[PDB]
RNA sequence: CGCGGAGCCUCGGUUGGCCUCGGAUAGCCGGUCCCCCGCGGGGUCCGGUGCGGAGUGCCCUUCGUCCUGGGAAACGGGGCGCGGCCGGAGAGGCGGCCGCCCCCUCGCCCGUCACGCACGCCGUUCGUGGGGAACCUGGCGCUAAACCAUUCGUAGACGACC
RNA sequence: CAAGCGUUCAUAGCGACGUCGCUUUUUGAUCCUUCGAUGUCGGCUCUUCCUAUCAUUGUGAAGCAGAAUUCACCAAGCGUUG
């Protein structure tokens, strides 16, 4: 028979391989469509949630009850030290998808950036990127990374920039910097590219990516809560008091 | 029953020059040039007439429902000649009871702006097809003139604004408001 | 646009069937798919024949619409179909398909040697004309 | 026949080609259908789009991820139709499906090989001219394909590069026919014995 | 009854002689069938519908083929008919333009099958009759029917589609 | 120093739908697609040829790695130019979709 | 990377074809005298082909060896022959184009002889320096991380994770 | 199908006398399955599906002026309670 009194369903299926996330730093699943007329900029950044607080501000939305009144707004504060660019990566468009061409890291790298390369550090010898850095001063300092930028100039379409956090400026106990590819939504590859070739080994502060009162998106990982019952997870009803095997 | 042959000849006048690329006719006269493919209709376009006098379409071993396609090509071509010699001119008049329909064109044609239909706030914008030059008329009060060469481009732009001005949730037997095609004519009459 | 019309007097090469590889003059049209056909001198008795099995040439001759095997013997004798065909290229790529299938294993060897030398004298020239088209480029 | 086959899917009929491919895969021959976006199906477009959407509504209710996998790219659409004509439940059936290789657009090494046609599957032959029909490229797009645009911009870049190859090959034959005539008395008794046995007439 | 290519097996036959009437009349019918054995049997089907005569109380006198007197000359055949549709039974006249009476009703049997889904056991041929140029009503036949007849063969599909099953050249259809 | 064995593929054994008879095998000789075309190969010897991991003697030679099942063509099969052939042992179903070699030598020209 | 010697094993194969676009009641190629565009592309004219002969009914290349001693053909080919410049990215995996050394003289007709001629008999003939697994020479380079243990909680039923 | 109702007007909306069907959310008929037992009413909870659409999107009809309202079409997206 049918349901006597209809009711909505509990919890959207549009979310529901509801598993412990496989990554930790929030991965951007889609970058904005790059209009190739506006200047070059970064589309993403990497901050740290700190806490919250009250704000007091004046409102301007004429016709509302709270026009020219003072409200309080709860605000988070995302501590966001300047990020450092280390490498650039090229992507080329295929029928089968969107493949990656050529990653080219800078001459120096960092110390915090090395952390993100090995699980156990103090046991290792810290050898990562010790011969790739050798390419950046010799004859082959023109083959593998000057014919490469010309290759990424000919056949590439989308160019992201690998950039890592500075973990040493934060109060945190962590030192493993966080790398992330931040697509460059500029115009005209080879201008999209002869801008990040410049900013290698360079700082990028938040006022370059973002401006005041700009609508952004926040991409992180939910707070963890462990194994949970059907009542907490999917927010179902509780059965009545008398139910023999659990309510 | 398959009919062995049907055909029809078009009388091309002396102003025009028609020259067919196999099945795609191109028509150029005083006003401009028009083109139309027919690589869906499977007929034989001959240019038998000399100096240039006849576009003759055959069909061939075809049955009832394709023999009908013979004349519809014939007419699509004369309409092409009548459009490049004289040019089409669709006239449309604005009708209303109380709120005056307020038309103003905005680029050359290409943007017909309609205010105050039935008092509505929402301003209706209507593109034109390429090559259609919409223009607000004179010697009449509420009247637009759509000009151009392609009957197909002009008359659907007319419908584009005739269909944009429709009333909703009323008795359109009483509310006879809108801009209606009033006269399908030509630019030069000769 | 067409240039070969099934007519009263069009000569047709018979593609396949019992009379394959002969010529024939279309005497009359019976229906949408069958023609009363006659090859007098190519040894084809007057009979019906589907169009789906005949491909029609560029020749015409001028007998009337139901003539009787003696007037189509003329107008095929004079105007000389049987020697104007065999001057077509059609009749020369026919009688080349014939001559590969009618080729001994010995012949197949002579051409293996002849063509190997032919292909080389023509190859040294092409290498020489490119030498001249590159020197003209200079 | 023998070695690796290359079939250019354009102008072909989805099932008509898939029936001939699947018999030749089962005979051990290696088939590579290419340009499957040019493959077309008989019957007007909406007839086929509606017919495909009925396929999408077929999905295991209690859990879809196990359920029928409605691929969207034209190759996989076509590969599916070949798989429907092989005994893929057995060992010789799966062993066959590996001799097949289907592509959307026309990629490397196969783009630089002469590719053939199956007239018994070709559209201009099996279909009547007065009938409507759909392209598996368009059909895939409105069903959820993502790369109609890319596979078009890529093949326009290859159609421009192969036009160069032909124009040069067209020019080499211009030297051959001109060199054949510029040296034609020391190959005279050779071209003789070629045309007596039907070669070169 | 079934088909093949039909033939004109004409038959005559009398009701074998009783003591009362010693010289019964003879009846020739133009039965129209694929061989002897059924041409004999279609006779008794039609004489039992007209005379009070049966295969037991009668005998076939002559069964033999009558074969076309002008087989190299195209002719216009009208042929009157009577079949059995799913509802009732209707009479017809139809025209076919082949060059042998036999083949002309071989065509007709093909059409009642094709245009009316009437099998051979339902059809009855009233009388076939060859006609002159005029007196032809069906414009499907009335159109060839001239002197300067002229077609092209427009969309000439290629058979031989399995001689070479794989080829490089796309075919041609214009000739 | 070439074929001397016209190519052929072993397509299956003579069967109904839900039966199968393993004595007779179906060869698809290459380049012959008419039951009129195939009266040349009647009577010819064929040869499944394969190798497996152990040395086996060889007339006019040393122990090789090659063995053969050893057959003979009987008659045509269907309009399409297939050929029914029965080998001395029955073919191993591994050769389905592989090479066998119809030779020329029991020739009848 | 080069080039060396044996030994299990897993097998299929037993000349290649190095490419336009597409039209189908139309195409293909020439040649452009002429015109426009970026040696080419587009156009117009004309001239040839079109049951396609610059045709996958196709084309390419040979399949016993060597001798030497005439003719026709004459700088071709090679020594994992060696350096440099290209072109190609869709999953590139391939070519292409230039210098120098040494060596060879080879496709077609002919003469001239020879090569275990194993005595009528079967898996012959190759892609094969195959694919994979174990071991004997030279030159150049190399110089770890992972997991546990510990610790941390941004994570936890344990695992896992930061 | 259509005699009629609908001021007039068969068919806006209806529709007698008749007649053709679908449906298994009614009850029956029947006894094929289960009597070495398939737990045999409701309610609670929860999911999913159908459309013979009550609302909402888009529409055509009206004996639709507006308002309100019936009739019908694509439509099961999301609703349908205390
Ligand atoms: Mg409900
Ligand atoms: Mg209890
Ligand atoms: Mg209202
Ligand atoms: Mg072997
Ligand atoms: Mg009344
Ligand atoms: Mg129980
Ligand atoms: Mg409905």
């Amino acid at each position: 028979s049918h349901r006597k009194f209809s009711a909505p369903r509990h919890g959207s299926l549009g979310f529901l391989p509801r598993k412990r996330s496989s990554r930790h730093r929030g991965k951007v699943k889609s970058f904005p469509k790059d209009d190739s007329s506006k200047p070059v900029h970064l589309t993403a950044f990497l901050g740290y949630k700190a806490g919250m607080t009250h704000i007091v501000r004046e409102v301007d939305r004429p016709g509302s009850k709270v026009n020219k009144k003072e409200v309080v707004e709860a605000v988070t504060i995302v501590e966001t030290p300047p990020m450092i660019v280390v490498g650039i990566v090229g992507y080329v468009e295929t029928p089968r998808g969107l493949r990656t061409f050529k990653t080219i890291f800078a001459e120096h790298i960092s110390d915090e950036c090395k952390r993100r390369f090995y699980k156990n550090w103090h046991k290792s010898k810290k050898k990562a990127f010790t011969k790739y850095c050798k390419k950046w001063q010799d004859a082959a300092g023109a083959a593998a990374l000057a014919a490469d930028f010309s290759s990424m100039k000919a056949y590439c379409q989308v160019i992201r920039v690998i950039a890592h956090t500075q973990m040493r400026l934060l109060p945190l106990r962590q030192k493993k910097a966080h790398l992330m590819e931040i697509q460059v939504n500029g115009g005209t590859v080879a201008e999209k590219l002869d801008w990040a070739r410049e900013r290698l080994e360079q700082q990028v502060p938040v006022n370059q990516v973002f401006g005041q009162d700009e609508m952004i998106d926040v991409i992180g990982v939910t707070k963890g809560k462990g194994y949970k019952g059907v009542t907490s997870r999917w927010h179902t009803k509780k059965l009545p008091r008398k139910t023999h095997r659990g309510l | 029953m398959k009919t062995i042959l049907s055909n029809q000849t078009v009388d091309i006048p002396e102003n025009v020059d028609i020259t067919l690329k196999g099945r795609t006719v191109i028509v150029k006269g005083p006003r401009g040039t028009l083109r139309r493919d027919f690589n869906h209709i499977n007929v034989e376009l001959s240019l038998l007439g000399k100096k240039k006098k006849r576009l003759r379409v055959d069909k061939w071993w075809g049955n009832r429902k394709e023999l009908a396609t013979v004349r519809t090509i014939c007419s699509h071509v004369q309409n092409m000649i009548k459009g490049v010699t004289l040019g089409f001119r669709y006239k449309m008049r604005s009708v209303y009871a109380h709120f005056p329909i307020n038309v103003v064109i905005q680029e050359n044609g290409s943007l017909v702006e309609i205010r105050n239909f039935l008092g509505e706030k929402y301003i209706r914008r209507v593109r034109m097809r390429p090559g259609v030059a919409c223009s607000v008329s004179q010697a009449q009060k509420d009247e637009l003139i759509l000009e151009g060469n392609d009957i197909e481009l002009v008359s659907n732009s007319a419908a584009l604004i005739q269909q944009a001005t429709t009333v909703k949730n009323k008795d359109i037997r009483k509310f006879l408001d809108g801009i209606y095609v009033s006269e399908k004519g030509t630019v030069q009459q000769a | 646009v067409f240039r070969r019309f099934v007519e009263v007097g069009r000569v047709a090469y018979v593609s396949f069937g019992p009379h394959a590889g002969k010529l024939v003059a279309i005497v009359d049209v019976i229906d949408q798919n069958r023609a009363l056909v006659d090859g007098p001198c190519t040894q084809v008795r007057r009979q019906a024949m589907p169009f789906k099995c005949m491909q029609l040439t560029d020749f015409i001759l001028k007998f009337p619409h139901s003539a009787r095997q003696k007037y189509v013997r003329k107008a095929w004798e004079k105007a000389d179909i049987n020697a104007k065909w065999a001057a077509t290229r059609w009749a020369k790529k026919i009688e080349a398909r014939e001559k590969k299938a009618k080729m001994t294993d010995f012949d197949r060897y002579k051409v293996m040697k002849a063509r190997k030398m032919r292909n080389r004298l023509i190859k040294l020239e092409v290498k020489k004309l490119q030498k001249a088209a590159l020197l003209k480029a200079s | 026949e023998g070695q690796v086959l290359v079939l250019d899917g354009r102008g072909h009929l989805l099932g008509r080609l898939a029936a001939i491919v699947a018999k030749q895969v089962l005979l051990g021959r290696k088939v590579v259908v290419v340009r499957c976006e040019g493959i077309n199906i008989s019957g007007n477009f909406y007839r086929n789009k509606l017919k495909y959407l009925a396929f999408l509504r077929k999905r295991m209710n209690t859990n879809p991820s196990r359920g029928p996998y409605h691929f969207r790219a034209p190759s996989r659409i076509f590969w599916r139709t070949v798989r429907g004509m092989l005994p893929h439940k057995t060992k010789r059936g799966q062993a066959a499906l590996d001799r097949l290789k289907v592509f959307d657009g026309i990629p490397p090494p196969y783009d630089k090989k002469k590719r053939m046609v199956v007239p018994a599957a070709l559209k201009v032959v099996r279909l009547k001219p007065t009938r409507k029909f759909a392209y598996l490229g368009r059909l895939a797009h409105e069903v959820g394909w993502k790369y109609q645009a890319v596979t078009a911009t890529l093949e326009e870049k290859r159609k421009e590069k192969a036009k160069i190859h032909y124009r040069k090959k067209k020019q080499l034959m211009r030297l051959r026919k001109q060199a054949e005539k510029n040296v034609e008395k020391k190959i005279d008794r050779f071209t003789e014995v070629l045309k007596t046995h039907g070669f070169l007439v | 009854k079934a088909s093949g290519t039909l033939r004109e097996y004409k038959v005559v036959g009398r009701c074998l002689p009783t003591p009362k009437c010693r010289t019964p009349p003879l009846y020739r019918m133009r039965i129209f069938a694929p061989n002897h054995v059924v041409a004999k049997s279609r006779f008794w089907y039609f004489v039992s519908q007209l005379k009070k005569m049966k295969k037991s109380s009668g005998e076939i006198v002559y069964c033999g083929q009558v074969f076309e007197k002008s087989p190299l000359r195209v002719k216009n055949f009208g042929i009157w008919l009577r079949y059995d549709s799913r509802s009732g039974t209707h009479n017809m006249y139809r025209e076919y333009r082949d060059l042998t009476t036999a083949g002309a009703v071989t065509q007709c049997y093909r059409d009642m099958g094709a245009r009316h889904r009437a099998r051979a056991h339902s059809i009855q041929i009233m009388k076939v009759e060859e006609i002159a140029a005029s007196k032809c009503r069906r414009p499907a036949v009335k159109q060839f029917h001239d002197s300067k007849i002229k077609f092209p063969l427009p969309h000439r599909v290629l058979r031989r589609q399995h001689k070479p099953r794989f080829t490089t050249k796309r075919p041609n259809t214009f000739f | 120093s070439g074929r001397l064995w016209s190519k052929a593929i072993f397509a299956g054994y003579k069967r109904g739908l839900r039966n199968q008879r393993e004595h007779t095998a179906l060869l698809k000789i290459e380049g012959v697609y008419a039951r009129d075309e195939t009266e040349f190969y009647l009577g010819k010897r064929c040869a499944y040829v394969y190798k497996a991991k152990n040395n086996t003697v060889t007339p006019g030679g040393k122990p090789n790695k090659t063995r053969v099942i050893w057959g003979k063509v009987t008659r045509a099969h269907g309009n399409s130019g297939m050929v029914r052939a029965k080998f001395r042992s029955n073919l191993p179903a591994k050769a389905i979709g592989h090479r066998i070699r119809v030779m020329l030598y029991p020739s009848r020209i």
